[PDB]
């Protein structure tokens, strides 16, 4: 009893992409199916429904004309054919089941798959040290600027130092590139005695790099 | 659909709609059998089954209250005729004759002593669990039983009952609609079938169960031992696929506006008018109108759509001294009345303004527009034929 | 479309409290509504369908209440699990619209942010861009206003902020403002200030650095 979405990825504006949703554990042919999407940070937004048989498909005004919903009750799979993708369509896309005939409350959702429509192309991050400032304890960090796409994974002392670490959510700049900062607070009596290294990794870029942050 | 605008009168007419007329109410009486819970006690102390048993006993205690609260509402529009039905079924005679009719089968037609026939349905799943599976192991009067599987089955079987109590408790005995716990999808399917009309009307209602639940409602009868009795009034859409048209109007100013705005459906050649907005409701190209809230108008009324100065019918156009600028949105377009001398503009959703409009009446389609703006207020174009 | 208005946008409460979130539709939607519990990174979980009916698996602390346009959702005894973001949704007609969301945060006693400023790295300066980082650490609540002033002159649109999720232990938030300009633009003014105002501060606190 589960739905599983697939087909999400990074594409350029104007491109096309097909999402499929595998249904199992219930009588998929009986249920009216939906697609509901959620931009990063934003709230939920229904986009499309398709009836149990397929005669009636409906779409929100935003995706109307570009997206096309379909289903194959033989393979228990739900489809969404996205064309003319704009950067606004960047979101996580869940397929959801209607509760009952006429009652479209969504009682079963999928994991969701991430779709990223951005004009930029793959690029690793530039890591810049945030030298300690302060009292009693001190704060340092690593600015990890100008990378695409998400995500990057920031450790500290290769995962040994975990308390006081604050890795902020990425912000995508006007450039179309993501950037974040990861900070930690440490005692001052230890800044010279103990070494502090942030280990950044960006798998879409294979940009594995460590930068030691020091007192200036 | 065809939507044509009338330069005179500054109105619109959207033709090509197909009726779904609610001509009657089918009555479905339900017996939610609970299984004599209050004879079971919880002396083992705090236990999970004891929480679930108190929930069920607290639920019917509160349901006995909500019936008691609204019987005292007797001092002496389709619901007011529906409690009159609920009056006759509340007697112990009818309840017993109904329960007796359902002893053999889970569903049967019971002929009421009042000369009417209602459908009787039995939802036994709760009582079946409370008697066969529940009261057997808790018979020790100790609820801290080893089988935790029983407590989770109790939660699953009583959920429909708990939700019905919550449903009737919040609305004080009369729900505004048929919910999933009032009737399931399958129970709805059997009831609409049992209605007195042909296959076409059954087919449409079965394809539009959401309208059946919308316009249908439910009244609570009361508790009779371990039997939650309640009746659900389902709409009977006995006349379908007849022609309907909507004529929405803006003030034309020199100053007049058309008072016979609203929905019009034909039933057996006699045109009928639905003035209020809640009488009719649309699903695609189908108009679900309430027959009771309908006004038989003479067919000479379609003369207001060729020239109002035709003394075969008094088209009753109304006049105002102070001209008011307004925007009455139509399904396939928009009529904008802009007679006060303000900035009036057609727009789109990613291009912006397309053209400035003059002072007066002018009809617009969605084909070359997406908004209409006066001053700082913008009106987004849509098929709000359900707007008056 | 039917516009779903939730209130409040943010609700801060403690374990054991009762909590009422209200949803409001622009048109009458009869009793066709749904309440979802969404936790970060996870799909929404349906809680109550129709107006008051409970979904299988949902605890009894959840209560619905509403008819027509004004609906509520009351959690009768807050458990640590209940803190997420809650959404309402109409299904009277399509398009199906949701509410803004209501974040159920845990309440803790007010804490003022520990402010830190970070000058642009030398390596970043050699590349030609200068981003100055301001850090507000462990404060409550999340409401905070950070303004950049270069040479006592306020800046607008050249900074962008980012907020942590509420700490599992501290129950606090941290915030990061990153004012960005070019090296040439960076090298014409000397003081770079970060003015912080937050209800844990009696007066706005300013943290700055003189380059060199």
């Amino acid at each position: 009893v589960q739905l599983v979405e697939s087909g999400g990825g990074v594409v350029q504006p104007g491109r096309s992409l097909r999402l499929s949703c595998a249904a199992s554990g219930f009588t998929f042919t009986t249920y009216t199916m939906h697609w509901v999407r959620q931009a990063p940070g934003k709230g939920l937004e229904w986009v499309a429904l398709i009836s149990s048989d397929g005669n009636n498909k409906y779409y929100a005004d935003s995706v109307k004309g570009r997206f096309t919903i379909s289903r194959d009750n033989s393979k228990n799979t739900l489809y969404l054919q996205m064309s003319s993708l704009r950067a606004e369509d960047t979101a996580v896309y869940y397929c959801a089941r209607g509760y009952y005939s006429g009652g479209d409350a969504f009682d079963v959702w999928g994991q969701g798959t991430m779709v990223t429509v951005s004009s930029a192309s793959t690029k690793g991050p530039s890591v810049f040290p945030l030298a300690p400032s302060s009292g009693g304890t001190a704060a340092l960090g690593c600015l990890v600027k100008d990378y695409f796409p998400e995500p990057v994974t920031v450790s500290w002392n290769s995962g040994a130092l975990t308390s006081g670490v604050h890795t902020f959510p990425a912000v995508l700049q006007s450039s179309g590139l993501y950037s974040l900062s990861s900070v930690v607070t440490v005692p001052s009596s230890s800044l010279g005695t103990q070494t502090y290294i942030c280990n950044v990794n960006h798998k879409p870029s294979n940009t594995k790099v460590d930068k030691k942050v020091e007192p200036k | 659909l065809k939507e044509s605008y009338l330069e005179e009168s500054c109105s619109t007419i959207t033709e090509g709609y197909l009726s779904v007329l609610r001509t009657g109410w089918y009555t479905n009486v339900f017996t939610l059998e609970v299984g004599d819970v209050e004879n079971l006690t919880c002396t083992d102390g705090p236990s999970l089954i004891k929480t679930e048993l108190d929930l069920t006993k607290s639920a019917l205690r509160e349901l006995k209250t909500v019936s008691a609260d609204q019987l005292a509402r007797e001092e002496q529009a389709a619901v007011t005729a529906g409690i009159a039905i609920a009056k006759t079924i509340r007697l112990e005679s009818e309840v017993n004759a109904i329960k007796g009719a359902l002893k053999t089968t889970n569903e049967a037609v019971s002929t009421l002593g009042n000369g009417v026939r209602v459908l009787a349905t039995a939802v036994r799943e709760l009582k079946e669990f409370v008697s066969k599976n529940l009261t057997s192991a808790i018979n020790k009067n100790k609820c801290d039983i080893a089988d935790l599987k029983m407590a989770v089955s109790f939660s699953q079987f009583n959920r429909r009952f708990l939700n019905v109590v919550r449903q009737f408790s919040d609305n004080a005995g009369i729900t505004p609609a048929i919910s999933l716990d009032l009737m399931t999808d399958a129970e709805l399917a059997r009831a609409v079938s049992y209605m007195p009309t042909s296959a076409g009307q059954i087919k449409l209602m079965l394809e539009n169960r959401a309208m059946v639940r919308r316009k249908g409602f439910g009244i609570l009868i009361g508790v009779y031992g371990s039997s939650v009795i309640y009746m659900v009034q389902l709409p009977i859409f006995g006349v379908i696929d007849t022609p309907c048209w909507i004529i929405k109007a803006a003030p034309s100013c020199s100053c007049l506006l058309r008072e016979d705005q609203g929905w019009y459906c034909k039933n057996a050649g006699s045109t009928v008018y639905y003035p209020n907005d809640k009488d009719c409701e649309t699903r695609g190209d189908h108009v679900f109108c309430d027959t009771a809230a309908g006004i038989n108008v003479a067919e000479q009324s379609r003369e207001c759509n060729i020239n109002i100065s035709t003394t075969n019918y008094p088209c009753k156009v109304s006049t105002g001294r102070h001209p008011i600028s307004m925007v009455a949105l139509s399904p396939l377009g928009a009529l904008v009345a802009c007679y006060k001398g303000v900035s009036c503009s057609i727009g789109s959703n990613r291009v912006g303004i397309i053209k400035q409009l003059p002072k007066g009446c002018s009809y617009i389609t969605n084909q070359d527009a997406d908004t209409v703006t006066i001053d700082n207020t913008v009106y987004q174009l849509s098929k709000v034929e359900g707007e008056q | 479309d039917i516009q779903m208005t939730q209130s409040p946008s943010t609700l801060s409460a403690s374990v054991g409290d009762r909590v009422t979130i209200t949803c409001r539709a622009s048109q009458t939607i009869t009793i066709w509504l749904a309440w979802y519990q969404q936790k970060p990174g996870k799909a929404p979980k349906l809680l109550i369908y129709d107006a008051v009916s409970l979904e299988s698996g949902v605890p009894s602390r959840f209560r619905g209440s509403g008819s027509g346009t004004d609906f509520t959702l009351t959690i009768s005894s807050l458990q640590p699990d209940d803190f997420a973001t809650y959404y309402c949704q109409q299904y009277n007609n399509y398009p199906y619209t949701f509410g803004q969301g209501t974040k159920l945060e845990i309440k803790r006693t007010v804490a003022a942010p520990s402010v830190f400023i970070f000058p642009p790295s030398d390596e970043q300066l050699k590349s030609g861009t200068a981003s100055v980082v301001c850090l507000l650490n462990n404060f409550y609540p999340r409401e905070a206003k950070v303004q950049w002033k270069v040479d006592n002159a306020l800046q607008s649109g050249n900074s962008q902020e980012s907020v942590t999720e509420q700490d599992s232990k501290d129950s606090t938030y941290s915030l990061s403002s990153t004012l960005t300009l070019s090296k040439a633009d960076y090298e014409k003014h000397k003081v770079y200030a970060c003015e912080v105002t937050h209800q844990g501060l009696s007066s706005p606190v300013t943290k700055s650095f003189n380059r060199g």
